[PDB]
């Protein structure tokens, strides 16, 4: 019995303990794929934009060319 | 076999607990600050069982005050005789065990256990011959429930060849509305079952329904179920604390009412029934009313069932031989009702102290089949939440498992198998 009693408090402890655990876990999973997702957003946005200087760069030579 | 160490333990224990000190206090003619001012020595030739006698002469109840939470013993502190009570035996804890077994018996009842133990310990020591232990405690909260059967199995390891006897009170839908109670209680009896010589079944069901009808009391307190609680417990009590010839100590009490080691749940009786607020009972009605359905603490028609064993306490200045005469009337009467395997299982004891302000009184003790209405009930409605394990949570988060719960409903449903076993055994 004394031992059962000491057994179902341990339970307890690694319950909430692994319950800690998993939330710190979730957190740190989530955080990483949000911070990744949103500079992979803007990564993707300034190339568009930097193509766009590019492209405006192909015009003004186009343009020097008949000259 | 002399001292009787007690124990209350959680709000019902130490409430009952307190009650009880204070009505055996002035019985013995010991005032709130332990000093003796009776009338008869009858008073003191057994005051040592109950009480131990300190320096300059003064009375000290061998009292342990238990609680996972300081309010009700504060309040017993607070109290009339709360003096009394050596303030060394005041055993509690911050938390409180929020009306969760789980609570009292593994997390934090586990705790503060020790801590009562030394208490436990240190009283054992001062007692020439220990009879046993007696604890007050509602199976239905978390700290009497759950601490106070852990403290039953902690007394057991270290005093294994004492006698452990309980006033355990039983969860009513009438007194109480925590839904967890059905639980608690199943899980309490699966422990008293193990671990207990004697329990007083102690039903809040009858203790209300008594007050209602026949006490006519609209809005019964817990003071009015107590004040029935306290006139149980000085009368069962009687012949241990008295001069006298018939189950003067707990051994020989448990041999006469327990044929079958499980089977040692009491159906406490008590007539006259009274209320806190002149016309004398006769013998032949202190007979009628002790062994009638309306004047029993737990809420079982005797009727449905079979007597096993009975012990009748009168107390009084009356004739012993109508005593005889009336008690021997009852079982020729209705020997159906008294099992024949049992020969001459009605014992009598007359006790020539009233209790307070009765001129007579008559306690029954009835180890009767009829019990297993009680258990009936608690398990009806145990299975009821347990079949779709509604509110496991409050005790899979203490680290209990659904197997306790099982094994519980399972011991209390062969109990109640067994009291149906021999209700239908014949000669
Ligand atoms: C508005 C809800 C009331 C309070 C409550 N109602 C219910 O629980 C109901 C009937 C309502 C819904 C279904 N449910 C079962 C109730 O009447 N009870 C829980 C009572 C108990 C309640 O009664 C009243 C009328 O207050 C209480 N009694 C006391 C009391 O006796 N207090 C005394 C001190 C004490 C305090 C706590 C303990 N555990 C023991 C004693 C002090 C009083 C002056 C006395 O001596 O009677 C406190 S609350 C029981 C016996 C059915
Ligand atoms: N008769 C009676 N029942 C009580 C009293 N106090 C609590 N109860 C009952 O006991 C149960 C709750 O247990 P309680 O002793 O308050 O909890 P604990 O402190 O956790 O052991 C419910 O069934 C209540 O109706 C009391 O003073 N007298
Ligand atoms: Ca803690
Ligand atoms: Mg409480
Ligand atoms: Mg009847």
């Amino acid at each position: 019995k004394r031992e059962h009693e000491r057994e179902v408090i341990q339970k307890a402890i690694e319950e909430n303990n692994n319950f800690i655990k998993m939330a710190k876990e979730k957190l740190a999973q989530k955080m990483e794929s949000n911070k990744e997702n949103r500079e992979a957003h803007l990564a993707a946005m300034l190339e568009r934009l930097q193509e766009k200087d590019k492209h405006a760069e192909e015009v003004r030579k186009n343009k020097e060319l008949k000259e | 076999m002399r001292e009787i160490v007690h124990i209350q333990a959680g709000q019902c224990g130490n409430q009952i607990g307190a009650k009880f000190w204070e009505v055996i206090s002035d019985e013995h003619g010991i005032d709130p600050t332990g000093s003796y001012h009776g009338d008869s020595d009858l008073q003191l030739e057994r005051i040592n069982v109950y009480y131990n006698e300190a320096t300059g002469n003064k009375y000290v109840p061998r009292a342990i005050l238990v609680d996972l939470e300081p309010g009700t013993m504060d309040s017993v502190r607070s109290g009339p005789f709360g003096q009394i009570f050596r303030p060394d035996n005041f055993v509690f804890g911050q938390s409180g065990a929020g009306n969760n077994w789980a609570k009292g018996h593994y997390t934090e009842g586990a705790e503060l256990v020790d801590s009562v133990l030394d208490v436990v310990r240190k009283e054992s020591e001062s007692c020439d011959c220990l009879q046993g232990f007696q604890l007050t405690h509602s199976l239905g909260g978390g700290t009497g429930s759950g601490m106070g059967t852990l403290l039953i199995s902690k007394i057991r390891e270290e005093y294994p060849d004492r006698i452990m006897n309980t006033f355990s009170v039983m969860p009513s839908p009438k007194v109480s509305d925590t839904v967890v109670e059905p639980y608690n209680a199943t899980l309490s009896v699966h422990q008293l079952v193990e671990n207990t010589d004697e329990t007083y079944s102690i039903d809040n069901e009858a203790l209300y329904d008594i007050c209602f009808r026949t006490l006519k009391l609209t809005t019964p307190t817990y003071g009015d179920l107590n004040h029935l609680v306290s006139a149980t417990m000085s009368g069962v009590t009687t012949c241990l604390r008295f001069p006298g010839q018939l189950n003067a100590d707990l051994r020989k009490l448990a041999v006469n009412m327990v044929p079958f080691p499980r089977l040692h749940f009491f159906m406490p009786g008590f007539a006259p029934l009274t209320s806190r607020g002149y016309r004398a009972l006769t013998v032949p009605e202190l007979t009628q009313q002790m062994f009638d359905s309306k004047n029993m603490m737990a809420a079982c028609d005797p009727r449905h069932g079979r007597y096993l064993t009975v012990a009748a306490v009168f107390r009084g200045r009356m004739s012993m031989k109508e005593v005889d005469e009336q008690m021997l009337n009852v079982q020729n009467k209705n020997s159906s009702y008294f099992v024949e395997w049992i020969p001459n299982n009605v014992k009598t004891a007359v006790c020539d102290i009233p209790p307070r302000g009765l001129k007579m009184s008559a306690t029954f003790i009835g180890n009767s089949t009829a019990i297993q209405e009680l258990f009936k009930r608690i398990s009806e409605q145990f299975t009821a939440m347990f079949r779709r394990k509604a509110f496991l949570h409050w005790y899979t988060g203490e680290g209990m498992d659904e197997m306790e719960f099982t094994e519980a409903e399972s011991n209390m449903n062969d109990l109640v198998s067994e009291y149906q076993q021999y209700q239908d055994a014949t000669a």
